[PDB]
């Protein structure tokens, strides 16, 4: 090292500087606030009744935790799509409404709720944006809602003269005119009701039995964020090398306990310097500090070059228990190990100097190591 | 790196490690202005012992 | 250090920092020059003796009272009463709370040799 | 729902000296022993504050809103209630609605239609009661409801003794509405002005609101005969400067100094 | 110049001469605090002749 | 000031621009090193073509 540092192939007698020497980390952590205001999907998706599609039940949901993991984990599903992002990563999605449009409609007729696509429901009753964000769940629901007495409390619109624009809700159903021929009162000559009503019963054809179907929306970045997944946290670590991460606290150091005294809203801790030197975990309650990982130059204390060839090894300003750590198999950043573990150990002031014994005659200075201690090369 | 591309970032980078070596330079600059009025002061100190 | 303050524990940027040149090499010399030049202004000032001489416990010098400057064995240090006051009005976490690899390297000499230095002048000077 | 009465002599707005009132802290930090400069909005030492003196006397006109506000209220039968933000007032854009009159601190933003006089004050004949509630007329669009448990106050009105001084500051930045509380009891003496002391403000609550507002006009709580009890409150504005703070060993704020005010300074 | 047009290659051939100059720079500032120690060394040789 | 007007291909524009060369900016136009001004075109097969 000191012979390519100097750029020649002899080294004087005496002392020398090389790269210095850092610690590497040796693992990860994570820590976030206990999860908790779950969002109130669990009474909707567990609800008796769904009304029908032209009175489709909007629900607004935001302020709250969306356990998308038990979503995609729910036992009597039979449809589950996301047509504008990727249903896998809804755990880090964070949009600042929810819409859920919930309803029963007939299984035959459920891929026209995708936008785009025509359909009674879609045209007459319920349509959605063709540039539609959002998810879709279908699943059976005949096995509670279907009865073999006779279900035809459910209704959809069959006729009308427009469709509506996306986000309309009707409950007008006037009687409908088609031609020319005026008409009022009750029913008469070309005077069709608007609806007509369902019949769900579990001995109709398979595939024609009633699904409900939920279409959750939202939106994207116009307004403070409000719900989206939990951001799971691992356990903790003490004493060690490790990147942490405490609410966007990326960094690196060592983690101590701590003796000083915070105020219940503080959370973060810094010095004159102004940098970050203590926080307070999380989910639970106590101060913790943070000390940098242990590093330093690195120093060769040689005698001439023909006169030897063995050499000395000084660490800069190294607590000396600690470079057991640097005593390791791809952890310092030297790479000459046959040095990390040599002779006696011997401490200074400046370090701990690994090579030489520490005799304790008297004799003039040679090479300056520091601190009233200087070596040489002798019997 | 997070928010800015992999490709032109590095203006930003370059002009944050010049302002830094522009600084460390200073700072050395100092240190040897004062590192030599400390040595004047030295050998007076020397010549009167 | 070279890269620990600028960008330090960072690849790309140390990858795109080593293409400028020899820059931090000349700035660890020059500050490598200023070091050893300071261990050797105390070097030059204070060892112009070669014998470390001792004053005898005896301390009738002919009615001169030399107690304030003579080393007093009181204090575990061979430090005088002039001394300890000129230690204790001078004040500076400070020598480590710099952190960003700037080493506070520590000066040759210690106080004790300093003082031992100071007590052979004076004996000299007086015997 | 809402009954006019009206009928009152329009006082001229009095004028105190807001001694070093208007302090806060900044942002959650840990700082110890240390002394630490910064640049804010703040209310500047030394400054014109607005006094309304209510008592018969009924004194609540609508208020210019600019950088934030800061409020407080020197009284101890704790008769103002309520706080209405807005940039119309008229329904056509939703608005903040702040009571916490019993049940608990209610926080609203919605389009509702008001009233021109927003009164729970009258009540016959000797005590009050929260009557005549309908301050809005309609419930349009609520976008946000917050709900949480009422602060520290007393029961029903009266008069005599003020030993309660109660600080608010109110702040609108970025979409998100930041309000800042302290309480403080037993005052001795009253020249119906503020006291000289030192003070910070804390941290309470953050809102996560983002709307347009301009102007408000505060609260206070059948509307016809009555003699309501003495009361005291003060308004003052902010505007942005810069601040050097004293941080103590314990990490609250204990002093802070101007900068802009004298050679001194 | 070989590759690039005048416009945009003109601006990195300022980077360059702006950097070679601020060398330039650095090695003069050096050779004045050499040249006033030398001054003081010969003076003092002055003296002692 | 000065107005300059033609019609050429719009897979051509590209060469219009200082620095860069070209058949149409060696044989018919080129703009000098550092034009100051603004160039505006557009599409006229509706008319011209
Ligand atoms: C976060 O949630 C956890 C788990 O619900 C809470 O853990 C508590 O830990 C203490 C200390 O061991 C136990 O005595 C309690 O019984 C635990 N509570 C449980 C298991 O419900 C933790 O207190 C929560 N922290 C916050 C700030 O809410
Ligand atoms: C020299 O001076 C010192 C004080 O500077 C004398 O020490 C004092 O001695 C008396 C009695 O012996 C004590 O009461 C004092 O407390 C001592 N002073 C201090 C500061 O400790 C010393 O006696 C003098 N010696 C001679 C020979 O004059
Ligand atoms: C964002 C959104 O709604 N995208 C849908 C997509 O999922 C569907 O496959 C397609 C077919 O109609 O229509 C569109
Ligand atoms: C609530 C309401 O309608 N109040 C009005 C008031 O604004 C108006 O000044 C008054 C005219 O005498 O009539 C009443
Ligand atoms: C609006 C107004 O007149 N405010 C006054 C101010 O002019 C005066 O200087 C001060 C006395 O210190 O009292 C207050
Ligand atoms: C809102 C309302 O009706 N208020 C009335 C008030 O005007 C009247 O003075 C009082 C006694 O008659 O009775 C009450
Ligand atoms: C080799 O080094 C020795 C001292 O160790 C020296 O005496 C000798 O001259 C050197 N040989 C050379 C420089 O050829
Ligand atoms: C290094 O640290 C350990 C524990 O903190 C301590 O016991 C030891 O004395 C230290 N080494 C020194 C101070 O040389
Ligand atoms: C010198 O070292 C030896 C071996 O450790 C020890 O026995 C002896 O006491 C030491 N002498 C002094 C003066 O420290």
């Amino acid at each position: 090292e000191t012979k390519c540092t100097l750029k020649s192939f002899t080294v004087e007698k005496g002392i020398y500087q090389t790269s210095n020497f850092r610690v590497q980390p040796t693992e990860s952590i994570v820590r976030f606030p206990n999860i908790t205001n779950l969002c109130p999907f669990d009474e909707v998706f567990n609800a008796t009744r769904f009304a029908s599609v032209y009175a489709w039940n909007r629900k607004r949901i935001s302020n709250c935790v969306a356990d998308y993991s038990v979503l995609y984990n729910l036992a009597p599903f039979f449809t589950f799509k996301c047509y504008g992002v990727s249903p896998t990563k809804l755990n880090d999605l964070c949009f600042t409404n929810v819409y859920a449009d919930s309803f029963v409609i007939r299984g035959d007729e459920v891929r026209q709720i995708a936008p785009g696509q025509t359909g009674n429901i879609a045209d007459y009753n319920y349509k959605l944006p063709d540039d539609f964000t959002g998810c879709v769940i279908a699943w059976n629901s005949n096995k509670l809602d279907s009865k073999v007495s006779g279900n035809y409390n459910y209704l959809y619109r069959l006729f009308r003269k427009s469709n509506l624009k996306p986000f309309e809700r009707d409950i007008s159903t006037e009687i409908y005119q088609a031609g020319n021929k005026p008409c009022n009162g009750v029913a008469g000559f070309n005077c069709y009701f608007p609806l007509r009503s369902y019949s769900f019963r579990p001995t109709y054809g398979v595939g024609h039995q009633p699904y409900r179907v939920v279409v959750l929306s939202f939106e994207l970045l116009h307004a403070p964020a409000t719900v989206c997944g939990p951001k799971k946290s691992t356990n903790l670590v003490k004493n060690k090398c490790v990147n942490f991460n405490f609410n966007g606290l990326k960094g690196t150091g060592v983690l101590t306990e701590s003796n000083k005294k915070f105020l219940p809203f503080q959370q973060f801790g810094r010095d004159i310097a102004d940098t970050t030197d203590a926080v307070r975990d999380p989910q639970t309650l106590e101060i913790l500090d943070i000390t940098p990982c242990s590093f330093g130059g690195v120093s060769v204390i040689t005698p001439g070059t023909n006169t030897s060839n063995q050499v000395a090894v000084l660490y800069q300003g190294v607590n000396c228990t600690e470079v057991p750590v640097a005593i390791h198999a791809d952890q310092l950043t030297p790479t000459w190990r046959v040095y990390s573990t040599g002779s006696n150990v011997f401490q200074t002031r400046a370090g701990c100097l690994i090579g030489a014994e520490y005799v304790n005659n008297s004799y003039e200075c040679d090479i300056p190591i520091g601190a009233g201690i200087c070596a040489s090369y002798q019997t | 790196f997070s928010r800015l591309d992999k490709v032109e970032a590095e203006v930003q980078i370059d002009r944050l490690i010049t302002g830094r070596l522009q600084s460390l330079q200073t700072y050395v600059t100092q240190q040897l202005i004062r590192a030599a009025e400390i040595r004047a002061s030295a050998n007076l100190a020397a010549t009167k012992m | 250090d070279c890269t620990m303050y600028i960008c330090g524990d960072s690849t790309e940027c140390s990858n795109l920092l080593l293409q400028y040149g020899s820059f931090c090499t000349q700035l660890k010399r020059a500050l490598t020059g200023i070091a050893v030049e300071q261990d050797k202004n105390t070097q030059e000032v204070f060892a112009q003796v070669k014998q470390i001489y001792k004053t005898p416990p005896i301390k009738y010098f002919g009615g001169f009272n030399f107690s304030q400057i003579l080393p007093d064995p009181s204090k575990p240090s061979k430090r005088s009463f002039i001394e300890d006051l000129l230690f204790n009005k001078v004040t500076l976490l400070i020598c480590a709370q710099k952190f960003k690899g700037l080493t506070v390297l520590p000066p040759l000499l210690t106080d004790e040799m300093i003082a031992q230095y100071t007590s052979a002048l004076l004996a000299g000077t007086i015997t | 729902q809402c009954v006019n009465l009206t009928t009152r002599t329009q006082l001229p707005p009095a004028y105190t000296n807001s001694f070093t009132r208007g302090v806060y802290y900044p942002d959650k930090v840990f700082r110890s022993s240390v002394l630490h400069s910064t640049q804010d909005l703040f209310l500047p030492f030394f400054s014109n504050v607005t006094w309304f003196h209510v008592i018969k006397r009924f004194d609540n006109p609508v208020l210019p809103f600019n950088d934030g506000v800061y409020f407080a209220s020197i009284e101890k039968s704790n008769i103002i209630r309520g706080w209405i933000f807005g940039t119309t007032l008229d329904s056509k854009t939703q608005s903040l609605l702040i009571v916490n009159n019993a049940t608990n601190v209610v926080i609203k933003v919605c389009e509702f239609q008001f009233c021109n006089d927003p009164f729970l004050d009258h009540k016959n004949n000797k005590s009050w009661m929260e009557s005549e509630f309908r301050v809005y007329s309609s419930a349009n669009n609520c976008t946000f409801e917050y709900v949480s448990q009422p602060f520290l106050m007393d029961l029903e009105g009266k008069q005599g003794n003020f030993k309660n001084l109660r600080e608010f500051v109110f702040k609108n930045i970025d979409g998100y509405f930041k309000i800042y509380s302290k309480h403080t009891p037993i005052i001795v003496r009253e020249p119906e002005d503020l006291p000289q002391g030192f003070s910070a403000l804390e941290p309470l609550v953050d809102l996560p609101i983002g709307i347009n507002i301009t102007r408000f006009q505060t609260l206070l709580a059948s509307s016809s005969g009555w003699t309501a009890g003495a009361a005291a409150y003060y308004v003052g504005y902010l505007q942005p400067r810069t601040f050097l703070l004293k941080y103590n060993e314990n990490g609250t704020i204990t002093d802070a100094v101007d900068c802009a005010l004298d050679p001194l300074s």
